[PDB]
């Protein structure tokens, strides 16, 4: 629901990007930073079918290969070779 | 005039100062993951298989109008931690983040040092953004990730295992005592990588996949055959298929781009920015696995290259080298069929110095404010002499200059290799650039290198060639090189390229009159209270008792220190040697031994490092005439001036860190008689034969002193003198010395420029102080002059500055750099930093913003000696 | 008359025939867990820990009656499993037992391997009991543990790690079809330590609170310095930090045992027994720490070094060497110092014989069953040549020839070191108890083992003065030694003890005679209807194109199980590798450097074992002369007659395994007559120029061969050639064979004894086939004579022995050992076993109790020709 | 309650032992196998206050260290330098 989730969103710091689209820059946190009717959903672990159970933190288990392992709801999956969008 | 940059450059620029500098978690989170899936796989393959998923499951960044991409991390400005190295100097903080509690205080070497607080740097938490380690902003939300990253390296890190066997050495607890003490300024763990020279050459000889089927045919041929060598023949199979591991990660992380590339073309909506980003696809999936086939693929590859080593340990000073002769070849071919002009190759390098300018150390406090400030030294090197001893000076590198002086940007600092068969027209390129006040080029001595590659690398076969493809690693890290044949364009090129491992790393900077004011004060750290070193108990009764003191306490240091750093080195080598520069440095490939294992041509590398020469020759000066010859003070009337400061207040309380001030306290007046007996004693840089016959003395002992060192590598060690800005810290932790520096304030800068305010007697004057001894006895000898604008006004402005250079270059210095500067602009910037934001300065061997000095390094710059003409 | 046994020996002895072996979980446990709670260690420190605690955190058990004690585990005949050296033999049997579901089928090896059900193995489970490998009983509740243990092993064992990188030379394929076949018979991984003596020198010269003195001292000496060592002079210190870990490991574990002793002591009622039980306490805790004080205290120690290093790895064949000289200097001052009687040390030593008796090797049944028959082959060398060149003989070694009259048990097998210098009395001694039929000890020529040494071990710098310190490692083997100077008594003895790694590792068994079978059937497994090798298609024109063909096949064979077993040492020397032995064995403690990075003295030690020669050179005969030089068969006649075993019944129906039993069929006359030529060609040992030059040829041919490889430690292999067991297993695979010999049943035993049966010429005539070839041109050379008991009868009887030994070593055979038995006696006991509980018979460089030999081997020496005269 | 789990069990293979009181030859298992009245008990894990929550198979934790770690309970104690009996 921010740019910061979305796959046209282009990073640059901890606090702001670029709006692929746009081309303008969006804050991450707070007033301005909700997603626009163009979004599109940024492939994260969060959103891949192999990461579960998150905890408070985001922290949570993926089971992409047979043994289990942990990853971060946040972390980038555009370059895993395992995700499967949800 | 200077035309101005390109709009690509423009554009990126605006974006560019703007940006955080961010610490993020992917890259960290994707080496430990793999690390210990692969726990129980032989270490080379382990350790390469951990980098590879490190860099090709990271996020691909690319951006609207740049032509070039590639960025260590998603972030622009980005790096990310490697607890498997080191980890206390953000864990601690991190777990009180975690718990809710007030973070820890810093070490001291952190604590003493200043980073820049303006530019980009993220020194305080702000919103959701931590600042790690005083520089970095990180995201509270990667906190968690952080810790639960770094938890599975207790004990076990880089840092802690060392720690461990250093405990076991006899001088373990002086060498916490120096730590501590801050007299030697960090640990090569640190950065164990760096200061060093790349080498392109096989991704661009062979593309990916080529370096793929040699691994196979490698492995094929080798796989379980030891040869005649019980101690590394079977270990070349898991060396081949290390690099075929790490050389698909390479492939896979190109191609994340181009699909990036792709992904950005299809939504594009502007043409022109859409056909950036289709020829980004192009290339960035064309170096997956071919060889580079133009100019833009060729510097892209090279691109790539730098960014799989500086991301596969925390290093500094990761040098480009000679880009414009690496690169001749496809550059000349692109312009020869029509492919590319040469205003299109200078946008293209121009936007490589922002992309070389955004690389970022992700390390301590220590290191990144107080010996950085911030930058990363990539190093490109210009100029020198070809594989056939003629001059190597390429029509490409003419263009690199030029790219300097339309978009000026700190990185890549710029190096010219001073030779006489330099090309006039080139040499008066490089001084219009120089005058500029940029910083860069700086100029250092392609002879005196060549010379010292000889003498220090000879016992290893160091030849007229391979001396030849030497440059600078990081600011002045005079590294090995060789060349190597690139077929391309139906013809073979000699082309430069690293040979070592890193040249800067082993007894890291050793405040040297921190040293001495500890035997004055016998032992004891009057600043802290702590007894550093065991007490003398000598009655300092001469000069030569004095002195051969000092020499004693520089012995026990250096033994102590070079015991724990070997270990520490040694502990990095063996767990976690480099992948992706064991691929790229001759002659790993060829022996099939990484560079943990001597892969590297040469490996006589690791060194000492001084800090506070010309403070410390200065300070015997005044000490010699004051006390001993003139006998006009007694050793304890010194001892007690100094260590009251003279009567001023300390920079603790002023926060001026040169001679600029002086709060003239009261009690100033009680030693102001012995306080100009200091300032007045003769000193270095004046061709004053007494502070320079000092000055020499201490050169011919400092050789004899480290060379009776042996690294991990089983190699003599030699002296490294340089500054970086290390001269902040150290001065910090220094009491007023017996030249009349003040405490707390910065050392001389460099190592044979001349202290703040005591060069009297012209520019010449100090080229005659440096030049009283052989360069070429150590790997460097950095020098600092600042000019004011007015002085070079000009092409006969041009001309004077390149004379000055040649003058000092024919004496046979190493180096000089040079500030073009009104100081009372510097002065003004410091009142208001905000108004100053693409204000550069020459610090030492770096250009930086001025936003991003601290304020010790910033006083200290400010001070130095400004010459009219 | 033999006197009598101790009382204390009968009393275990009458314990030793009721015990099963059984294998548990603790050290395996221990360990494992130590292994994983260190991840992230040194690997030599991390190794040395691990081993330390598999030690020291076991149930020390300790016998009543028992003067010396120790272990392996805590059963009396105990072992463990290795699953991080390699567990698919059991893993599968384990978890498939925890599912319920039936046990996997064997692989090849051990499913044609067999474990003698008798005595105290434990072929089948029972009760409570699973059979683990069909030999070890293991209580059911701990298969849940042996399963947990092995978990983390996946992929990363010894055994599966090498298996990834095997899989990456280009004969991978190649190799997996010899192992299926049984071509080779085994591993490497499964036995990496062993066929090598242990040296004792350290811990008897220093005691353990010594040792850790040493390297408290080594570690302030060199940690963190690498000298001019680059390689590895940084890994000094971590070896001396882990040679103190194993240290205190040892230490403790000997404390256990003092600890048991003394609780022991404090319920025991028996005055005796009680007094007995503090001297143990006293002994143990006296050796946990201090230089061993007398007799007792040493031997103890050496079992304590024994049991350390067995438990380190799995293994078979660590010789303990020429302990009656290496304990002379403690014997001989307890006996001249009023301390003990000779009877006294004489208890010891039957003692001894049951520890060493008991010492069982967890692995496969291919490496229990199929080579070792369950010895473990802890050889015990007598006499040879001291430090001086004087005989070496001491008086303690007659205590001990003594000893094993008294105590017939199968170990320590002795070994004489034959030497012309050696004093008729001890000669007549060793003879009188080679006569009693009990196999040892065995006779081995000195000189000619010295000659090996010399040549094989030449460019390592083997001198006159270490050769003379050889003996054999496991069976055979001859392994290099050296002398130490022991401090004891006031004065110091050079003290013999091993200096190599393992001498009996690299390419395992390979049946020559199933790769000359598969010569004829052109790559073809006949037996199992697989293609093993490329088929040649060469039409088999000429004896020597077939000759060729074999040699061909030969190589390949060779090559790519050399490159594989490479891989498996070489994962092992680097991921597990010695800590007890590295230790011990010099010179790793002199150079810093473990077993695995060369730190023994010599390392040229890894070869080529055949396997089947005599078969294999009798079938050769019999092919060239009855095919090629009379050409009364075609040799598409020969090879169909092997296919189809002559006409007469497989032993993989008859279950006979020797030319005893010959079950005619409908084919059985159709081949009469070419099975008739084939018996009655040349064969081998008559003394028969026909066969002998063949036997000739095929010597230099293999010298040549094997030299041209080279082990992971750069060193070139060099003919090894014993069978052990292993004529059984491979003599099953072969199908009937062109000498007469039939399908399924033994290769001929040895290397140099005659074919079952094929010895028409007297034993003089076997010594003269046997020695047309220098026996130092290899390892060894192994023969193998049954005598009836009324051909030695008498003291007449000992001297004729005696003079049948000097006239073989005096031509220069390397080896002869008798079976002293009547065979019918032999075929009684294999029809009634539980009749004859302690008969012992010799096999093949071992003593075994009848009950524990498989029937193959059992028959197989039931046929060796019977000498009455 | 088992000659087995007897501190005076003198070890001797998978099926049988000593009793060092004896001399004499015991049972692991079946008739014979239980303990007399001089029975003390061996130091095994499964009898130490470190060890916790075994399954059905014996296999529990050990606390005996600042990591836990996997131990089980019929495995000897008296060498453990954590062991204390519960
Ligand atoms: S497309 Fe919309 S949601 Fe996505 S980055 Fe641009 S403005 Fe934000
Ligand atoms: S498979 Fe890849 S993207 Fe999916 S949860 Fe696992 S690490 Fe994340
Ligand atoms: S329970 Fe009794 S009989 Fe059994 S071992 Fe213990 S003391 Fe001996
Ligand atoms: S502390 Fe020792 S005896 Fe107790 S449960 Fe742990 S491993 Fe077992």
């Amino acid at each position: 629901m921010r740019h910061y989730d979305c796959k046209n969103y282009i990073n640059l710091d901890c606090e702001k990007g670029l709006c692929a689209l746009t081309k303008g820059m969006v804050p991450i946190d707070g007033e301005g930073s909700e997603a626009c009717p163009n979004f599109k959903p940024a492939e994260k672990c969060g959103n891949c079918k192999n990461f579960c159970n998150p905890d408070k933190y985001g922290l949570g288990t993926c089971t992409g290969l047979e043994k289990e392992n942990w990853a971060y709801a946040t972390c980038g999956a555009s370059a895993c070779p395992s995700y499967k969008a949800e | 005039d200077i035309p101005e940059a390109k709009e690509s450059t423009q554009k990126l620029m605006d974006i560019y100062y703007t940006l955080k500098v961010t610490a993020d978690m992917e890259a960290a989170y994707w080496y430990n993951r793999t690390w210990w899936e692969n726990d129980g796989e032989v270490i080379e393959v382990r350790r390469a298989k951990a980098v590879a998923a490190s860099l090709s499951h990271m996020t691909p960044t690319i951006l609207p109008y740049e032509k070039l991409v590639m960025n260590k991390t998603k972030n622009v400005r980005g790096a990310f931690p490697f607890p498997w190295v080191c980890a206390s100097f953000f864990n601690a903080q991190a777990e009180a983040l975690m718990n809710e509690v007030d973070a820890p205080a810093e070490n001291e070497a952190d604590s003493v040092s200043v980073v820049g607080a303006g530019g980009g740097n993220v020194t305080e938490s702000y919103g959701n953004v931590i600042s790690i380690a005083k520089k970095f902003g990180m995201r509270k939300e990667e906190i968690p990730v952080l810790v639960k990253t770094s938890k599975p390296w207790e004990g076990i890190s880089v840092e802690e295992l060392s720690n461990k066997y250093s405990k076991m050495t006899p001088g373990y607890d002086q060498f916490k005592n120096i730590m501590e003490s801050v007299i030697c300024m960090f640990d090569s763990f640190a950065i164990p990588q760096g200061r060093e020279v790349i080498n392109y050459y096989m991704p661009l000889q062979y593309g990916f996949d080529g370096i793929i089927k040699l691994c196979d045919e490698k492995i094929a041929e080798v796989m379980g055959e030891a040869g005649d060598d019980g101690d590394f023949g079977m270990s070349r199979g898991y060396y081949y298929a290390a690099m075929k591991e790490i050389t698909k990660g390479l492939s896979a992380w190109c191609e994340n781009y181009s699909k990036r590339a792709k992904y950005l073309a299809s939504i594009e909506t502007d043409s022109e920015i859409k056909a950036n980003y289709e020829k980004i696809e192009e290339v960035m999936g064309n170096i997956a696995h071919k060889k580079p086939a133009n100019f833009w693929e060729a510097i892209q590859m090279t691109l790539c290259c730098h960014f799989g080593v500086v991301n596969e340990d925390p290093q500094s000073g990761l040098s480009i080298g000679r880009l414009g002769q690496v690169l001749q070849p496809f550059y000349e071919k692109d312009v020869e069929d029509g492919i590319m002009t040469d205003e299109e190759v200078i946008e293209l390098l121009e936007l490589y110095r922002i992309k070389i300018t955004c690389i970022e150390c992700f390390a301590s406090a220590g290191v990144s404010g107080g010996v950085l400030s911030g930058n990363t030294f990539n190093n490109l090197s210009l100029g020198g002499q070809n594989y056939d001893g003629l001059s190597a000076v390429t029509p490409l590198e003419y263009l690199i200059v030029e790219a300097g002086m339309r978009n000026q940007t700190p990185q890549p600092t710029l190096s010219v290799l001073y030779d006489e068969k330099t090309p006039e027209d080139f040499l008066m390129k490089a001084a219009s650039c120089t005058k500029l006040g940029l910083g860069y080029p700086a100029w250092m001595n392609n002879q005196t290198g060549m010379n010292f590659m000889m003498r220090n690398y000879g016992p290893e076969g160091m030849d007229l060639h391979d001396a030849r493809a030497w440059c600078l690693g990081g600011c002045l890290e005079s590294a090995p090189g060789c060349f190597l044949p690139l077929e391309y364009n139906g013809k073979v090129t000699m082309i430069p390229g690293g040979a070592s491992p890193t040249c800067g790393t082993g007894v890291h900077f050793i405040g040297m009159p921190k040293v001495l004011e500890l035997v004055l004060t016998n032992g004891l750290d009057k600043r802290t209270g702590k007894q550093v070193y065991p007490p003398h108990n000598k009655k300092l009764d001469s000069y030569e008792t004095m002195v051969n003191q000092w020499k004693e306490y520089m012995e026990l240091t250096t033994d102590v220190v070079n015991r724990c750093n070997n270990i520490q080195m040694d502990i990095w080598r063996k767990y976690n040697m480099p992948a992706v520069n064991s691929l790229l440095k001759p002659d790993c490939f060829k022996k099939g031994k990484h560079i943990g294992t001597m892969g590297a041509r040469y490996n006589s590398c690791i060194n000492f490092e001084s800090c506070g020469t010309i403070t410390f020759v200065n300070s015997l000066s005044s000490i010699k005439k004051n006390v001993f010859d003139d006998s006009k003070f007694t050793i304890e009337e010194m001892t007690d001036a100094m260590l009251n400061n003279f009567g001023f207040k300390t920079a603790y309380e002023t926060e001026v860190f040169s001679p600029d001030f002086r709060e003239s306290t009261d009690k100033s007046t009680k030693y102001e008689k012995i306080f100009a007996a200091c300032v007045n004693a003769p000193k270095y840089g004046n061709a004053d034969k007494y502070a320079d016959e000092i000055f020499k003395a201490y050169h011919y002992y400092i050789y004899d002193m480290t060379h009776k060192f042996r690294s991990y590598y089983g190699k003599p060690l030699y002296l490294c003198q340089i500054s970086v800005s290390t001269h902040g810290p150290q001065g910090f932790v220094t009491l007023a010395t017996a030249d009349g520096r003040l405490a707390g304030t910065t050392y001389s800068d460099g190592s044979v420029s001349a202290a703040a305010g005591t060069d009297k007697n012209g520019i010449y004057a100090i080229f005659e102080s440096a030049t009283v001894y052989d360069h070429s006895m150590h790997q460097n000898a950095q020098m600092n002059l600042k000019l004011h604008p007015t002085a070079v006004k000009g092409i006969n402005g041009t001309r004077k500055l390149l004379d000055l250079v040649r003058a000092y270059m024919r004496k046979g210095g190493f180096h000089v750099q040079f500030n073009v500067v009104d100081s009372k602009t510097l002065r003004d910037a410091q009142l208001t930093p905000e108004k100053y934001r693409e204000l550069m300065v020459r610090v030492a061997g770096f250009t930086q913003y001025w936003c991003e000095i601290g304020k010790p390094i910033q006083d200290e710059v400010i001070y130095r000696t400004e010459y009219d003409k």
